RNA sequence: GUUUGGUUCUAUCUAGGACCAUGAUUAAUAGGGACGGUCGGGGGCAUCAGUAUUCAAUUGUCAGAGGUGAAAUUCUUGGAUUUAUUGAAGACUAACUACUGCGAAAGCAUUUGCCAAGGACGUUUUCAUUAAUCAAGAACGUAGGGAUCGGGUGGUGUUUUUUUAAU
């Protein structure tokens, strides 16, 4: 209602849109995944916009979808 | 209208998670190009692939320029050849069925917006003048 | 009331406490 | 067999059950990681011989 | 950043000559373009359906049927109206239908498929001012709050369910 228009709350600039902030940034994190065929890791961004493919055994990664891409549930990941 | 649009960070160098060199993805990026791919599809593939923010901080220079540098230049901007591509399709579905006069607005419409962009061109002089869409 | 009708970890945030948000010395 | 029934019955959804809740909370690996589980799955097992089988 | 061409100089490894394929930072909550899950009774072409309406056939029984404020005209024992079983024809998409959806506008409601297109969102993808405004021309004809539709994020209960895929 009645803030500092300077850096305001944490809690409040997590609240509001990413373009709308004093210094607008990203939102979506690289997080890296160990495939579950060969047990190496990669990196994947989380709006993924494509069926990433593992270079040991290029099974599936993350079927895209609008916003954040789902890890295709057998895959075990980290955020970084 | 409306805002979606990216929001590249306030960093400008490499994320420092990074765990990988800047030559391979030179070599990975000329790889995927001499496999014949359009650079935003580059561009995504490499925030995919490997863990890149967008190749102007990960290497010295954007996409563009750093093919022009490796010989693998386009004749022609994306933009305008996807735009080239959308208005043949649209022509060919309307001489299949010519009795779409949405599809009719909407080729006038693409014809506007790439004699636009063809205008720009031309004066910035970046293709060969006398290009003036068939 | 709503959002903490649904959410299970969501302090009762005192009215007395609302408006500091950090301090040197934090506590002894 | 109706106390059959009971007995079989009566160890068999406790062990499913415990599969089941053990599956939705294995949350660490040993290294950082996050096990994506999926919703409603029931067993490791179950998925590990489904990410077999999709090779 | 060439493919080759040719020279000599160490105890098969090396040195020094020439030809042959490239144009300044930031990324606007200025703009157009890619990509993704979508989104709509947006469009074009086929296709599917519904019971109506009219007409025809075949049954059934008998003096009226129609129409209006009253009538009248008309039709009717060669069976009008009504009933039942069908068959054909074109047009339209009852209820769902709302202060909801789409399209530049007029307008747009059955299903399914094809053909393209478009919008919003998502985006650590690309280009780098490409923008706006309209004669001529062209195609078609002051601030605040609640709720809802489309997209996305997070939460964590019921619907859900589990090794078939989907989400
Ligand atoms: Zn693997």
């Amino acid at each position: 209602l009645v803030q500092d228009l300077l850096h305001p709350t944490a809690a409040s600039e997590a609240r509001k849109h990413k373009l709308k902030t004093l210094v607008q940034g990203p939102r979506s994190y690289f997080l890296d995944v160990k495939c579950p065929g060969c047990l190496n890791i990669t990196t994947v961004f989380s709006h993924a916009q494509t069926a990433v493919t593992c270079e040991s055994c290029s099974t599936i990664l993350c079927t895209p979808t609008g916003g954040k891409a789902k890890l295709s549930e057998g895959t075990s990941f980290r955020r970084k | 209208k409306g805002i979606s649009s990216s929001a590249i960070p306030y960093s400008r160098n490499a994320p420092a998670w990074f765990k990988l060199s800047s030559e391979s993805v030179i070599e990975q990026i000329v790889k995927y190009a001499r496999k014949g791919l359009t650079p935003s599809q580059i561009g995504v593939l490499l925030r995919d692939a490997h863990g890149v923010t967008q190749a102007r901080v990960i290497t010295g220079n954007k996409i563009m320029r750093i093919l022009k540098s490796n010989g693998l230049a386009p004749e022609i901007p994306e933009d305008l050849y996807y735009l080239i591509k959308k208005a043949v399709s649209v022509r060919k579905h309307l001489e299949r069925n010519r009795k779409d006069k949405d599809a009719k607005f909407r080729l006038i419409l693409i014809e506007s917006r790439i004699h636009r962009l063809a205008r720009y061109y031309r004066t910035v002089a970046v293709l060969p003048p006398n290009w003036k869409y068939e | 009331a709503n959002e903490r009708r649904t959410r299970k970890d969501m302090p009762y945030i005192s009215e007395r406490k609302k408006q500091i948000v950090g301090t040197v010395h934090k506590y002894e | 067999l109706k106390e059959d029934i009971h007995t079989h019955m009566a160890i068999f959804e406790q062990r499913e059950a415990q599969a089941q809740e053990d599956v939705q909370s294995s949350i660490v690996d040993e290294d950082g990681f996050t096990l994506v589980v999926g919703k409603n799955t029931k067993s490791l097992n179950s998925i590990r011989k489904k990410i077999l089988n999709k090779n």
